[PDB]
RNA sequence: AAUUGAAGAGUUUGAUCAUGGCUCAGAUUGAACGCUGGCGGCAGGCCUAACACAUGCAAGUCGAACGGUAACAGGAAGAAGCUUGCUUCUUUGCUGACGAGUGGCGGACGGGUGAGUAAUGUCUGGGAAACUGCCUGAUGGAGGGGGAUAACUACUGGAAACGGUAGCUAAUACCGCAUAACGUCGCAAGACCAAAGAGGGGGACCUUCGGGCCUCUUGCCAUCGGAUGUGCCCAGAUGGGAUUAGCUAGUAGGUGGGGUAACGGCUCACCUAGGCGACGAUCCCUAGCUGGUCUGAGAGGAUGACCAGCCACACUGGAACUGAGACACGGUCCAGACUCCUACGGGAGGCAGCAGUGGGGAAUAUUGCACAAUGGGCGCAAGCCUGAUGCAGCCAUGCCGCGUGUAUGAAGAAGGCCUUCGGGUUGUAAAGUACUUUCAGCGGGGAGGAAGGGAGUAAAGUUAAUACCUUUGCUCAUUGACGUUACCCGCAGAAGAAGCACCGGCUAACUCCGUGCCAGCAGCCGCGGUAAUACGGAGGGUGCAAGCGUUAAUCGGAAUUACUGGGCGUAAAGCGCACGCAGGCGGUUUGUUAAGUCAGAUGUGAAAUCCCCGGGCUCAACCUGGGAACUGCAUCUGAUACUGGCAA
RNA sequence: GCCCGGAUAGCUCAGUCGGUAGAGCAGGGGAUUGAAAAUCCCCGUGUCCUUGGUUCGAUUCCGAGUCCGGGCACCA
């Protein structure tokens, strides 16, 4: 279902990145309760976010819980991403929906490589603005080293071509604010205040041929299998015949459901965090990793060229320069596809810290585009951060 | 539904002419008839019982171009008619409009006649009929639509009409592009070279 | 209640009504007592299009048959004068 | 028991298939052919004649 | 169930209290007449019979009895009084 | 005019003639799969799990029944702005209409599924011991009073569900009194029993100023009817198995009481001792039935999807109430299982209704549009409800029609293929050229399915009445979901559209290369062992066609279950022989009964489907008129040769 | 999406807490024969699934990924 979506506030799609046990789940819960006093529509708790048995088995976020709240000037749809290396899969799904991420950085420790890994994919996914949240400042009252830890946050964005000195420094205790410590709740209000001054309105080109990536797969009882995501470009209405491109043959279906946050919607457009229901499709026929598109537009390709920047062991990548034949996993928005590297002549040892190029050919047929920024991982750690040079 | 392929190779397999390419040429001759039905056309066929009656059946179907599913339909209709089933079958197969307009001379050959049929160039009793499967009833008049009249093709086909035998169970005008169906075909008024006797016996198994 | 209603028969887009006397508690194309004739609203200027046994209609109304107004309109269109 | 049609196959302990009728008269007890062209039992490679059997599609070239 | 025709439910409850109560009073009069027949006094049975007569007649006319059963109760009961005397 | 209709081949053997199974050629289906795939018209589309189910919708309606009106729009009184009637606006059931409640009616029809059931059912043909709302016909009555409750207020239990206590009021709700009959009981005398008023309009009269009164529509109660529906009983027919032979004790029957609308062991009390069974009871397994469909020369065999009648069921099982009718799909109570809410005390729920989902499965559809048409419910009606229905989307699932073009075209090309390397062949095939444009695509016109209904008006009727009202005509504005329709016209251009199996004989159609009992083929005979017409490819050709094959299933051929229409000395097959009950059949003469039989007549054999002659969709598929048929059954009246009964 | 087991020459398993990988069932190549059984004469054909890391050195140490099978969920 009910309640059609009202477009009264400028809708923005945000999310959180950080580290395991920094309080991203704690902050997202604290964000809604503080917003609950100006508008009682969310009032989300910790358990509202972590709804999975394993998430309550180890007190960690492994799945992307979706929440939204609106300020008197805009509307925001926050995404809580998992914060683990082996859970970087669902992390990038949440990162793909970000028009702007928020860094949950505990002032107690600060820049952990895993935290740097969150911004690395963010730059590679296309996050323009990130508002930092100096979390856990309640136990660290040494304001001298509070500025010291703040300084290292400023420089980490700086060496990765991002305005760390311009970024709004927001202190705060995600825990005390969740209970009701007004001083720390005001920090969340400062978080909300800076949220309306550091985030611009992203341009969504709805006049372009319809494209829609696959973020997560559901199977609502009595309705069949519905899939969610964020529309890249183009528009969709109920009863619009479309097709899906995946790691296998192209399948056809018609739209029968356009929803947002369990609430109805007539027409879907680019940028909105919506979902589409396929017509009579089984859970086995559709799995994470495919992509929806306009009928008769894209044929899956199998080869392309790409530049890249390799991290070092003290950066998160490797310490040993490899050779031909090495096959890490190429990650791009919804996949963990492994492919063989066909390196250009002249280089035999790709040393950690190179900005060289390569021609990539995958084992799976997929839809891709020129200029696509992606990243490469291997063995449970990120090894590359490249850009699609040219498709072949 | 049509053969739409080697329209003259059909006559080679049966050894005789089937009028598929009568045209503006008197005698074909550049068709290599009777010497080679195909690649191994010089070989003598065994000609078994089943086959010879099959070639007799297939010869009439290559005449009107009607396929088996519709020809089996024609057999049952002729079967439910009183009298002689075998003689009934030739009355029906000559009742198709494309065949009737062929008898009028408006159509050079049956293949050329079917073009006039489907392109709504024929109007019978003031009613244009596109279906070639129209079984013409006795006492009626056929014609050509004014816009589809004398459009360079039906005129030359009329010249081919003077070189034919012109049947007696129907009549044509050929002055204002008109024709009329007087009565149903008699067994003694048709080509007489075609056999329908074995065709009855093939469908009886 | 015994009625002299209709019954939709024929092909799709090509209707053909069959005036019939039946029990009001039965289906449209279900059980009845006897047909009276037929109705051809999609007819032409051939020669026919309607044949109503007006006598048989009257034999049931005396018993208590309630004619539906569409059929009664056809009774008025089979005019008792001509 | 079931007969495996065509030249060369790829079944190994599993790979869901389809069963159709047909005696072969050579292997006693065997009364079923495996439907080549359906499910995880792929069709044969390079067969242009009678491709309805052995699931070979019409050449894409 | 969620249907506005649930009225027939509470109406029938209200209807059964009425009906059951009136039918039990009709039956006790039938029990009353038998006791006199079990006693042997025809006059007592005569008195009992003539007073229950206008009762069952009024109930069948109200649609409670199918009129034939009403007739039988007056019938076989009189078959008792003639055998009694 | 109404069944003009019947095919065979391969395999036992060295060879043959029989016998005898096995196999194929055909048609078909609610089909699945492989491959391919243009449109259109008409139908069909969960066969398994009667497996479990989210959400929306599937039965409501009546103010012309009543108390009321919480809201919406007016009228009216008033009130405030202030353009003194321009606005704002607190009350008022006084109206139009109307949530919630009482009451009336419907909800038992319509719709789905096929689990159970082998006869309590269905079908055919009869019968008497019945009932029957609404509709319709006949004759009467329709007089006079009383007592409560919901709604609504006050208070209050419970989270919710869902109530409780104390009071208010009306009626077509309920309960009396009066009056009763060809109605009920009884032989009769006699005894006993019914009800309801509202709606519109209006002259005199009358007006406690509510209204009465007059009149018209409608309604209420009783009785006999009619029609329709429904209940009940009998006879015959309606599966396999005898490796199921005895079964039954409220059981077979009588008497009396009770009970049922109605008959009866339907149920009880007493007595009697019986009832069924080979022309097959009980028991076991399977299954909805019939009209029909398919097949077949017919007889028959198989089958029972859609359409139509009938029966059964509603998560499992059980019971009962209301009501004319259910002993009930969107009702009630209880128990059980399975889900769900929970404030953990206690409650909610049943998609085998349209859709839809998980799951099962080789496999079977959109959470669409409308009440315009037909039908149904209530209402006076306007209308309101309507997943019945009318339509649309999806699927080549079936049937039919149409398209992928026509004509011309010899250097008789190129390339592929074979070759006696001469050449043949692909082959009029293509190109080139001249024409054409169906259906798709695009753009405008444009039917019909529509009958009526509402307002106005004239006339004839009813009447005190030119009123109200009813009927028959007329007039205006119209009611169309499908729908960018059917169909017609125009424009661009050969343009956008051909595949599938097969080629040893069976059974229409071939060679070469390559692999050599390898790979594989296969329905049968069977092929392949280095010269393969049977394996794979290539070229050619064959059959069929937007379908072509494969598999499963049915009948046919199978006269291999033979009634039509088979056999038994040796091929499978005479019991070892005989007696003999039931049963079957039975010489000859006369009469008679007229059962069987046969003739004719009658009722019936539902409709649709099947057959014949016609009509309409451009034709067909499809729809449709009349007729015939429905080969069967029961009754009546006759015929007496033949079979049977009685008697000499 | 996460947590494990099989991924070892045609097939089935052993071999490890780093040291240049085995066996069995096989099957196959030659001489005899019309062709074979048989007999005589000889036998390993391995990506230890793929890729990288701690490397004088990884089947075995750490993991990622893909395939198959088996459990939990999550529910626009
Ligand atoms: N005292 C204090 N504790 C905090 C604060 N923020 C977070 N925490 C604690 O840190 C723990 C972090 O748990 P999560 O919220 O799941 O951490 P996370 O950043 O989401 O990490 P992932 O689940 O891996 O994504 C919580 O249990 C909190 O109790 C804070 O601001 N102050
Ligand atoms: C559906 O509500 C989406 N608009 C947001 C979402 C919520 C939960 C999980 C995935 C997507």
């Amino acid at each position: 279902s009910k309640e059609k979506f009202e477009r009264t506030k400028p809708h923005v799609n945000v999310g959180t990145i950080g580290h395991v046990d920094h309080g991203k789940t704690t902050l997202t819960a604290a964000i809604t309760t503080v917003l609950a006093k100006t508008y009682g529509g969310a009032a989300r708790a910790f358990d509202q976010i972590d709804n999975a048995p394993e998430e309550k088995a180890r007190g960690i976020t492994i799945n992307t819980s979706h929440v939204e709240y609106d300020t008197p000037t805009r509307h925001y749809a926050h995404v809580d991403c998992p914060g683990h290396a082996d859970y970087v899969k669902n992390m990038i799904t949440g990162a793909a929906q970000m028009d702007g991420a928020i860094l949950v950085v505990a002032a107690t420790d600060g820049p952990m490589p895993q935290t740097r890994e969150h911004i690395l994919l963010g730059r590679q996914v296309g996050v323009p603005y990130i508002i930092v949240f100096l979390n856990k400042c309640d136990m660290v009252d040494d304001e001298e080293l509070l500025e010291l830890v703040e300084m290292e946050v400023r420089e980490l964005l700086s060496q990765y071509d991002f305005p760390g000195d311009d970024t709004p420094i927001v202190r705060g205790s995600a825990l005390k604010a969740l209970e009701g410590d007004a001083e720390w709740e005001a920090k969340i209000l400062e978080l909300a205040g800076f949220l309306d001054s550091y985030i611009p309105e992203p341009e969504r080109a709805i006049d372009k041929p319809f494209l829609l990536p696959i973020e997560d797969v559901f199977s609502i009882s009595g309705r069949g299998t519905v899939v969610t995501g964020r529309v890249e470009r183009g528009i969709i209405k109920v009863g619009e015949e479309v097709e899906i491109v995946g790691i296998k043959e192209t399948q056809k279906s018609t739209c029968t459901g356009v929803e947002m946050f369990r609430k109805l919607l007539d027409e879907g457009r680019a940028g909105e965090n919506v979902g589409v229901l396929l017509r009579g499709i089984k859970r086995e026929e559709i799995e994470r990793g495919q992509v929806l598109a306009k009928p008769g537009t894209i044929k899956p390709h199998t080869k392309f060229e790409s530049e890249v920047y390799i991290l070092s062991k003290d950066e998160g990548g490797r310490h040993t320069p490899f050779f031909k034949g090495y096959r890490p996993q190429f990650y791009f928005r919804t996949t963990d596809v492994t492919g063989t590297i066909e390196l250009p002549e002249g280089v035999e040892m790709v040393m950690p810290g190179d900005n060289i190029k390569m021609v990539v050919t995958l084992i799976h047929p997929i839809a891709m585009d020129d200029g696509l920024r992606f990243a490469i991982r291997e063995g449970g750690r990120t090894v590359g951060a490249g850009v699609v040079a040219k498709v072949l | 539904a049509r053969y739409l392929g080697p329209k003259l190779k059909l006559s080679r397999r049966e050894g005789t002419d089937l009028f598929l390419k009568s045209g503006v040429r008197a005698i074909d001759t550049k068709c290599k008839i009777e010497q080679a039905p195909g690649q191994h056309g010089a070989r003598k066929p065994r000609l078994s019982d089943y086959g010879v009656q099959l070639r007799e059946k297939q010869k009439v179907r290559r005449i009107y171009g009607v396929l088996e599913r519709q020809f089996r339909n024609y057999y049952k209709e002729a079967a439910r008619l009183k009298g002689n089933t075998g003689e009934n079958l030739l009355a029906l197969l000559e009742g198709r409009l494309d065949n009737v307009v062929y008898r009028m001379g408006f159509g050079a050959t049956r293949a050329e006649a079917r073009q006039l049929v489907s392109h709504k160039a024929i109007m019978v009793n003031g009613r244009v009929v596109n279906i070639a499967s129209y079984q013409v009833s006795p006492n009626d008049v056929v014609s050509i639509r004014e816009k589809a009249k004398k459009q360079s093709r039906v005129k030359a086909a009329l010249e081919l009409a003077e070189q034919r035998e012109k049947p007696t169970w129907l009549e044509v005008d050929a002055g204002k592009m008109e024709g009329t169906f007087k009565r149903k075909p008699e067994r003694s008024d048709l080509s007489a070279d075609i056999n329908e006797h074995l065709i009855v016996e093939l469908y009886s198994k | 209640m015994v009625t002299i209603r209709l019954a939709r028969h024929g092909a799709k887009k090509r209707p053909f009504y069959q005036v019939v006397v039946a029990d009001s508690r039965n289906a449209r194309n279900g059980r009845f007592i006897e047909r009276v004739g037929f109705f051809n609203p999609i007819a032409s200027e051939k020669e026919e299009g309607t044949r109503l046994d007006l006598d048989r209609i009257a034999h049931w109304v005396g018993q208590g048959a309630t004619i539906s107004d569409r059929v009664a309109a056809l009774i008025k269109e089979v005019n008792k004068a001509a | 028991t079931s007969y495996i049609g065509g030249e060369g196959h790829n079944l190994q302990e599993h790979s869901v298939i389809l069963i159709r009728g047909g005696r072969v008269k050579d292997l006693p007890g065997v009364r079923y052919h495996t439907v080549r062209g359906a499910l995880d039992c792929s069709g044969v490679k390079d067969r242009k004649q009678a491709r309805s059997k052995y699931g070979v599609k019409r050449p894409k070239a | 169930n969620i249907k506005s025709a649930k009225k027939r439910a509470i109406q029938s409850e209200k209807a059964r209290k009425h009906n059951a109560s009136r039918r039990s009073m009709m039956r006790t009069f039938i029990k009353k007449v038998y006791a006199a027949i079990e006693a042997g006094d025809k006059a007592a049975a005569q008195k009992a019979f003539n007073e229950m007569q206008p009762i069952v007649d009024r109930q069948a006319a109200k649609g409670l009895i199918h009129k034939n059963k009403a007739a039988r109760h007056k019938a076989n009961l009189t078959a008792q009084i003639n055998k009694l005397a």
